């Protein structure tokens, strides 16, 4: 496994976290997880140079 | 005269614990050994006893089948096996010596924690400002930190440039065997319209950062 | 079988402390009463109803009738403040411990607690989750029981409450979280906390809020 990152952009909730995954598509459920369950509904993009999924409400 | 105890365990349920209490200073055959639990807030559980002499026991009847003692004259030493733990056998495991039955000396405990719990960061969501004394003009606000594992996490309010009003409560174990706090600062009332708040949470074992605005709003 | 004790005694400072523990087995059967203070083991402070350990100071005194028994600390001292358990048998054949007593030695006058209830977000709604918050501070002594109700009705399920906790200012803090499905909270008129401390009652409530 190798690690991602997740930066959440939300209009209230800003900050990030991280998860192991084998591949970005498993980390991405992982996350999805995450901000789903702080109620977070926004826009998903990934940066592979960096591993980083973003999630951005507006 | 002393009883020494083996260190703190970790368990999932299901899983069997054995731990040990070994005398000194006295004639271990001399007098029963007690074991008594005490989980977290809560009272004196008895467990049973052991005669070391013959190795006689004598259970509680709520963990009989479940329980055994046991001992080793050899090298002066009880030992208490619990099997099908569950996560309310987390306690402070006390062996005790019997004087007579009641129990004269003390040794410090084991903990044994039980949990089916795996790392995992908190979601955060605000407390909306509600009001805490109308006479004194001012409001209480937060932040629910809901659903981590393990403890501790950190809590700070703008970025450390509110300190004055803030009490982040400790924290619940709840039977999900996770973890929630709150933590709350109280301000005037009339600053909630124009001062942005915000709480920052650090749960570093899921290299988990957020900061949570929390606006004065319902919906 | 079960021993019944108090669950918080306070005294003033020089006054005499009783604590009383109560069980149909106590007339024939020996009670003894133990000292617990945070981060440590029981101290046995009486034995055989009324003797005292060598070591224990002699303020320490024990007393029985029929099927009660009393922990009696005269001139109360700070450092007497403590759990207290009794303990007996039942055919003297399993140990039964009372419940405990916390003996508070006042330092400061009592003080009602403070509740602030927060009702679940909208975002912890939209997570499909609801968490109502009793938030509970600056009460002395340190004992509280907690009881929710949603509109009129007592609820049980889903509540989840600290043990009470010492703040910097010597009173007393602790939390408790009702768990519902948003569809509970929103079908109900009001939930409540209510926060009982030293036989009075403090409550407040909170409702849903219909967002459009």
């Amino acid at each position: 496994v190798t690690t991602y990152k997740l930066v959440i952009n939300g209009k209230t909730l800003k900050g990030e976290t991280t998860t192991k995954a084998v591949d970005a598509e498993t980390a991405e459920k992982a996350f999805k997880q995450y901000a789903n369950d702080n109620g977070v509904d926004g826009v998903w993009t990934y940066d592979d140079a960096t591993k980083t999924f973003t999630v951005t409400e507006h | 005269v002393q009883l020494v105890q083996s260190g703190a365990e970790v368990k999932k349920p299901g899983a069997s614990v054995k731990v040990s209490c070994k005398a000194s200073g006295y004639t271990f055959t001399g007098y029963y050994m007690h074991w008594v639990r005490q989980a977290p807030g809560q009272g004196l559980e008895w467990m049973g006893w052991i005669n070391p002499n013959s190795g006689g026991t004598n259970y509680a009847q709520k963990f009989q089948g479940r329980v055994t003692m046991t001992r080793d004259t050899s090298i002066s030493t009880a030992y208490m096996e619990l099997s099908r733990l569950r996560s309310d056998d987390t306690a402070v495991y006390y062996c005790a010596r019997d004087r007579g039955y009641y129990m004269d000396v003390w040794g410090k405990g084991t903990t044994v924690t039980v949990s089916s719990a795996s790392t995992k960061g908190p979601s955060v969501f605000p407390l909306a400002p509600s009001s805490k004394s109308t006479s004194g003009g001012t409001a209480a606000l937060g932040c629910l930190v809901k659903d981590y594992f393990p403890e501790p996490v950190t809590v700070s309010w703008n970025s450390g440039a509110l300190t004055s009003g803030v009490h982040t409560f400790p924290a619940v174990l709840q039977s999900s065997g996770l973890y929630s706090l709150s933590s709350v600062v109280t301000v005037p009332s009339s600053s909630l319209g124009t001062q942005t708040y915000i709480c920052n949470v650090n749960h570093k074992p899921s290299n988990t950062k957020v900061d949570k605005k929390v606006e004065p709003k319902s919906c | 079988y079960e021993l019944t004790q108090p669950p918080s005694v306070s005294v003033s400072p020089g006054q005499t402390a009783r604590i009383t523990c109560s069980g149909d087995a106590l007339p024939k059967q020996y009670a003894y009463w133990y000292q617990q203070k945070p981060g440590q083991a029981p101290v046995l402070v009486i034995y055989k109803d009324s003797e005292r350990p060598s070591g224990i100071p002699e303020r320490f005194s024990g007393s029985s009738s029929g099927t009660t028994v009393t922990l009696t600390i005269s001139g109360v001292q700070a450092e007497d403040e403590a759990d207290y358990y009794c303990q007996s048998a039942d055919s003297g054949t399993y140990v039964v411990f009372g419940g405990g007593t916390k003996l508070t030695v006042l330092g400061q006058p009592k003080a009602a607690p403070s509740v602030t209830l927060f009702p679940p977000s909208s975002e912890e709604l939209q997570a499909n989750k609801a968490t109502l918050v009793c938030l509970i501070s600056d009460f002395y002594p340190g004992a509280v029981t907690v009881a929710w109700k949603a509109d009129s009705s007592p609820v049980k399920a889903g509540v989840e409450t600290t043990t009470p906790s010492k703040q910097s200012n010597n009173k007393y803090a602790a939390s408790s979280y009702l768990s519902l499905t948003p569809e509970q909270w929103k079908s109900h008129r009001s939930y409540s906390c209510q926060v009982t401390h030293e036989g009075s009652t403090v409550e407040k409530t909170v409702a849903p809020t219909e967002c459009s």
